[PDB]
RNA sequence: CGGUCCGGCCGGGAACUCAAAGGAGACUGCCAGUGAUAAACUGGAGGAAGGUGGGGAUGACGUCAAGUCAUCAUGGCCCUUACGACCAGGGCUACACACGUGCUACAAUGGCGCAUACAAAGAGAAGCGACCUCGCGAGAGCAAGCGGACCUCAUAAAGUGCGUCGUAGUCCGGAUUGGAGUCUGCAACUCGACUCCAUGAAGUCGGAAUCGCUAGUAAUCGUGGAUCAGAAUGCCACGGUG
């Protein structure tokens, strides 16, 4: 992927742990408590003022070397092409071609 | 079947009367790999056929089968651009397999309330030789006697 | 009470060789040793497209076999505890100590 | 469509609706907020809702309450 | 001592125990009729007790795990025959002829890449 | 047609892994990127130091890098002068403490990666590809190789139409899993593009 | 037999006979027979005039037949005069719920013409 | 076997099922026929397995200047206060049509209601989430266990038993649309999935033409996974009947 597209992801990770990990979660659980504040909360309104990129759902899983947003595998943090390349060199531990 | 010369798979006999011929029949009727519901239709048809024809459940099947059983059939062959129908004498094993297949197919094409009723009334029509299944042996006969010169 | 050792490794001829070390070290230094118990292997399978672009039917199929070994040592003798603690095991074998 | 736990509205547009009530009806309100739910405090106003290129002015009626602002601004040109 | 024989077919695994006297059949603490709702599945377990005579001659305590109706019924059939040879060993000749000694190695074939099933290939289009 | 990777297909049969560590789904991705990042640093730094293979194992919360090299003296330096500066930044990249081992490559003309990199470095010096290939084959065969195959792909000698040329001597049974086949790649970044070098060395069965 | 909306339910079982009314499906028909104290597997024969009027009073609670028909039509016409996306699609005889129009939209479009 | 809350549940037992490391076994080896006394084939014995036992991986020299400069890398060229870069809204989802691949059907070998027997293989801590409680329901609140042969996803469905419908555009089929909701997510108008109530299209088995599959296969029936906040009739994988 593009250098700018890779940079856009770093910003999306940095903002995700800054807000929506220790602050925005507190106002979302608060916007769910039925026992306290049923009309006057403003928490749904104050969640909007927070940066858009701060949401973890806005982050895209990309190949950690190439930046590829498609064909990703969470187990290796890589795309199918770079998974295969590392697999054939024996750089992925315990991984080999399987048959059954 | 070009080089490899294979035989035939010997199937287990009928769980009711120990007949291998009935086991071929239940399998021919069988659809979607539902053997339990396939023998249920064959036995209910045989129970309603023997009762309404004077017992002998195995023999009442054989009377209906003797009428649908073909003697000769045509084989499609292209010699010199033209398609010639060569009449060939059918083997005793396939004689029964075609007879059973046409009974099941003619009962499927019927308009009765159930498959057990459709099968029973098809076997009743075959025993007296006046149905869709006996006409399939009749059409096969007229086709063979026509191309009798190319035998 | 009892000392439970759970062993994990991607190589089988490395897990039961490092398990052989634990079983022998404990039974020699005088301790009641249950096992080596061979628990089920967790086979994580992965299917990846082999071509950089198009060619859907052309694929590579891999697996990671996670071998499981259970070593239960009944007698927690000081001669056994100290012998097992200062043991040099294969770097690719994970050891879980359960009290 | 959405969970009954609070209808959605953008704060920037909500403050624009409040400013239009007290100061009186002005020219079309230029907003890109197509996701916002129409509230009763909008009936009578002219909200210029974006379609991707232009701001479609929509005269807010009592029956438009509950619906989204983007329902009255066609996004695709078909002839 | 109990005469034992292991039997298996497909993903099913059956254990068969033989003790003389009566014609009792107990499958997973349940009756033969109570466990199998099909009479065809009931007859295949009765098959080893045809060539080798039994009406009220010997009892059988059986347990089966995995597979299905015919898988479990097929597994027990193989187990009884293995528990019958455990009791005599001269019964082999009668058991071979019927084909009950043979473990049916037919397992369900794996789904292959680019194929709809194990062999079923997706529909071909020329143009 | 297309051939299976000779190293990949032999993993577990007759060929070892270059990464032997164990990790759960949790840190497996993080460890794999750290492995790439450490290999990248060392390959760049020890480029002239003839590095053939890099082995990475993780004993508990540590990193044990084994640099297989045909020139250990340049890798080690003046009484550990160069090992210390490498270990210091490997520990920085990995996070966990670092330990570097140096394995000697005896006969480098029998090492696929060192033969491939030799042909690649030669092509970049403007050496004739046929000469570079013939020398690689001759050197391996005289030193006891049971067989060798060397391929050179793309714009050979600066030619407009790219060609794939190969030299083979001895036995190269690529279908025998039992066969010790050492396979590796290298890319020659020439003034007229990229030239790919593929080397196969048969060392005997079992 | 004659219940609420002029229609004449057949001499079939009670639950399926009541589904003949526009506005009463499987759930409403089951709820109507449970509130009136009538069995579901009983026909129109034996069901006297004293049992019919108690079902008529029960079915009268929800908007059925012509009363429901105009209620559905009014909500469609409301969207249309409103000028919303939903109304523009009821006006253009194309799928309202977001479904694809590139292919397969034949229920709303009607049979194709070259 | 000892003890019963009749649950392997607790002492125990290492028998068995199973788990997973090592090992044996099948080679036309034996017998017979055919065959140039050869190769080989055919049949039979023994055997769990018989003639490469079943399935997979494995794809020679080469062919199509075949596909990929948009995974990545890279020669040359081109933009470089723009072909770069940031943002909001929109589009990739448009709809007279045509073709390819699929799903669901047209039903009594079936629909529905109740009762009920038998799987395999996977996934899981920013996670799988029991039990309890509330809601017709999608769900919600409360809150155990489990980094897992222990806990959870998770009730397998076909099937079987009984009852009903009785060849009807139907108790078949579910499209489309109206009303009300649930959840994920800053946010479900364009353009999410699912539920409740109502609606009940076409379709009664498909012209010319055409495809897959040789055995645990086809056919049919459920189950799980990768990607993934959410979004499978696709894909990958699993067993049941057969
Ligand atoms: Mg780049
Ligand atoms: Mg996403
Ligand atoms: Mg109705
Ligand atoms: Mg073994
Ligand atoms: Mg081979
Ligand atoms: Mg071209
Ligand atoms: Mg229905
Ligand atoms: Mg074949």
């Amino acid at each position: 992927a593009k250098q700018s597209m890779k940079a856009r992801e770093v910003k999306r990770v940095a903002l995700a742990d800054k807000y929506f990990a220790k602050r925005a979660e507190l106002k979302a659980i608060i916007s769910d408590v039925n026992a306290s504040d049923e009309d006057r909360w403003n928490a749904v309104l104050k969640l909007q003022t927070l940066p858009r990129d701060s949401s973890p759902s806005r982050q895209r899983n990309r190949c950690r070397q190439t930046g590829r947003p498609h064909g990703f595998l969470r187990k290796f943090g890589l795309s199918r092409i770079k998974v295969r390349e590392a697999a054939m060199r024996g750089e992925i531990p315990g991984l080999k071609k399987a048959s059954w | 079947p070009r080089r490899r010369v294979i035989g035939q798979r010997k199937i287990l006999p009928d769980p009711k009367f120990g007949s291998e011929l009935l086991a071929k029949f239940v399998n021919i009727l069988m659809v979607d790999g539902k053997k339990s519901t396939a023998e249920s239709i064959v036995y209910s048809a045989l129970e309603t056929l023997a009762q309404r024809s004077g017992k002998s459940e195995l023999e009442a099947f054989e009377v209906a089968l003797e009428n649908v059983r073909p003697t000769v059939e045509v084989k499609s062959r292209r010699v010199g651009g033209s398609t010639y129908q060569v009449p060939v004498e059918v083997r005793p094993v396939r004689r029964n397999a075609l007879a059973m297949r046409w009974i099941v197919e003619a009962a499927r094409k019927r308009g009765d309330k159930s498959m057990a009723l459709r099968l029973a009334n098809e076997l009743s029509d075959a025993a007296e030789n006046k149905g869709t299944a006996v006409k399939k042996r009749e059409d096969v006969h007229r086709m063979a006697e026509a191309n009798k010169a190319f035998a | 009470q009892r000392i439970r050792i759970r062993l994990k490794a991607f190589d089988h001829r490395l897990i039961d060789q490092a398990t052989a070390e634990i079983v022998e070290t404990a039974k020699r230094t005088g301790a009641q040793v249950r096992g080596p118990i061979p628990l089920p292997t967790r086979k994580e399978r992965f299917t990846v497209l082999i071509s950089p672009h198009v060619n859907k039917d052309a694929r590579d199929q891999y697996e990671i076999r996670t071998h499981l070994r259970l070593v239960d040592i009944v007698e927690p003798t000081e001669k056994t505890v100290d012998a097992l603690m200062r043991l040099d095991l294969a770097a690719g074998v994970d050891v879980q100590i359960s009290l | 469509r959405s969970l009954k736990k609070g209808p959605f509205i953008d704060l920037h547009l909500l403050k624009k609706v409040e400013k239009a009530v007290e100061s009186g009806d002005k020219k079309p309100l230029r907003t890109w907020s197509r996701r916002s739910t129409i509230f009763p405090n909008m009936i009578g106003l002219t909200i210029a809702v974006h379609n991707g290129r232009q701001h479609v002015p929509v005269f807010v009626t009592d029956e438009m309450v509950g619906h989204k602002l983007g329902e009255f601004a066609p996004t695709r040109t078909y002839r | 001592n109990q005469y034992y024989g292991t039997g298996r077919r497909k993903s099913s695994a059956a254990r068969v125990f033989i003790k003389p006297g009566n014609g009792k059949i107990v499958i997973n603490q349940r009756s033969l009729e109570q466990y199998f709702g099909r009479e065809t599945a009931r007859m295949v377990v009765r098959q080893p007790l045809e060539l080798v005579d039994m009406v009220e001659k010997l009892d059988l305590y059986i347990t089966v795990k995995g597979g299905g109706i015919s898988g479990q019924a097929g597994a027990i059939r193989h187990g009884i025959t293995r528990a019958l040879m455990e009791y005599d060993e001269s019964l082999r000749s009668e058991l071979r002829k019927a084909g009950f000694v043979t473990r049916d190695a037919r397992q369900v074939e794996r789904k292959k890449v680019g194929l709809r099933k194990a062999r079923r290939r997706p529909q071909f289009s020329k143009r | 047609g297309q051939k299976v990777h000779p190293n990949g297909i032999r993993l577990g049969i007759v060929k070892p892994w270059n990464s032997t560590w164990f990790a759960n789904t949790k840190e497996f991705a993080d460890n794999l990127d750290s492995d790439f990042k450490v290999r990248q640093y060392l390959t760049k730094e020890l480029a002239k130091a003839s590095v053939s293979r890099i082995v990475i194992e993780r004993p508990a919360k540590s990193i044990r890098v084994t640099i297989h090299t045909a020139r250990p003296g340049i890798v080690i330096g003046k009484k550990g002068e160069d090992v210390e500066k490498l270990r210091k930044v490997v520990a920085d990249i990995a996070g966990v403490p670092a330990q570097i081992n140096i394995a000697e490559v005896r006969k480098p003309e029998l090492d696929a990666k060192l033969v491939a990199d030799s042909i690649t470095s030669q092509l970049e010096r403007r050496v004739m590809f046929r000469r570079a290939m013939k020398r690689a084959v001759q050197n391996a065969m005289r030193l006891g190789a049971k067989g060798i195959k060397v391929e050179v792909s793309g714009r050979l000698g600066g030619a407009e139409i790219a060609r794939t040329e190969w030299y083979r001597e001895g036995r190269v049974p690529l279908h025998t899993l039992r066969a010790d086949i050492d396979y590796n790649t290298s890319e020659a970044h020439t003034t007229y593009g990229v030239i790919g070098v593929k080397v196969w060395i048969f060392k005997g069965e079992i | 037999a004659r219940i609420a909306g002029i229609n004449i339910p057949d001499h079939k079982h009670a639950v399926i006979a009541l589904t003949s009314i526009y506005g009463v499906g499987k759930t409403r028909s089951k709820a109507i027979l449970a509130a009136a104290g009538i069995a579901e597997d009983v026909k129109i024969s034996e069901l006297s005039e004293g049992q019919i009027d108690t079902l008529r009073d029960e079915v009268a609670k929800f908007v059925v037949e012509g009363d429901l028909r105009r209620e559905i039509s009014m909500s469609i016409k409301r969207l249309m005069d409103l000028g919303c996306y939903r109304g523009l699609r009821h006006r253009r005889g194309l799928p309202v719920r977001g479904q694809r129009t590139k292919t397969n939209a034949r229920t709303r479009k009607g049979p194709r013409k070259p």
